[PDB]
């Protein structure tokens, strides 16, 4: 090997964190980014779903 | 869980008094059988 070595010979680093759901606890959430609380102004709330 | 003070000791205190929550780890596990541990 060398440290320049090109595509198809050079180290390839792979991660593969699985998705799983069974009856394990299913901690899973949404893409929810959280927004300024507004007051004394009829407002669509959702706190903690 | 709940912490009072008691008087008695043979038999359990005379009153009333909620428990709260504490933990509630989903632990995802299936339990049949359980024992306490002690301290010598
Ligand atoms: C409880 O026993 C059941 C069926 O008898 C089994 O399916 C399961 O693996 C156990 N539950 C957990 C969460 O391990
Ligand atoms: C400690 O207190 C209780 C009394 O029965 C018991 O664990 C033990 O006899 C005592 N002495 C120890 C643990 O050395």
């Amino acid at each position: 090997f060398q440290p320049t070595n090109g595509v198809g010979y050079q180290p390839y680093r792979v991660v593969v964190l699985s998705f799983e759901l069974l009856h394990a606890p299913a901690t899973v959430c949404g893409p929810k980014k959280s927004t300024n609380l507004v007051k004394n102004k009829c407002v669509n709330f959702n706190f903690n779903g | 869980s709940k912490h009072t003070p008691i008087n008695l000791v043979r038999d359990l205190p005379q009153g009333f008094s909620a428990l709260e929550p504490l933990v509630d780890l989903p632990i995802g596990i299936n339990i049949t059988r359980f024992q306490t541990l002690l301290a010598l």
